[PDB]
């Protein structure tokens, strides 16, 4: 059960659903690394912070 | 009563050529009423010891 999957719309007001059906188990991914995954910098004559993580 | 409401929005391309730009927070409020009641009620004397009871 889940709240999204796409719903288009018509005129008239008819809604239109999808619903996939994969049951797979499945198709694949995998994650990788960039380098510097987290940093923190200021400004100094100003005031602010920041964060960031790419 | 306040609160932070969680952070939304869209990632960006990363690549060169650019950078990026910060975002941003917000807060809302929350309220709610006291109240108070009351009642009383009297009685006799005469009539309680002429009917038997009080």
């Amino acid at each position: 059960v889940d709240d999204s999957m796409p719903v288009e719309t018509l005129e008239d007001g008819t809604k239109v659903f999808t619903s996939y059906l994969f049951g797979a188990g499945a198709l694949g991914y995998a994650e990788g690394q960039p380098e510097v995954p987290t940093e923190t910098a200021r400004n100094a004559l100003g005031s602010q912070d920041i964060l960031i993580n790419r | 009563m306040p609160y932070w409401n969680d952070l939304d929005g869209d990632s960006q391309v990363l690549n060169d050529t650019d950078d990026l730009v910060p975002q941003k927070i917000n807060a809302g409020q929350d309220k709610a009423v006291l109240i108070l009641r009351g009642n009383a009620w009297s009685s006799h004397d005469l009539a309680a010891t002429l009917s038997g009871s009080d």
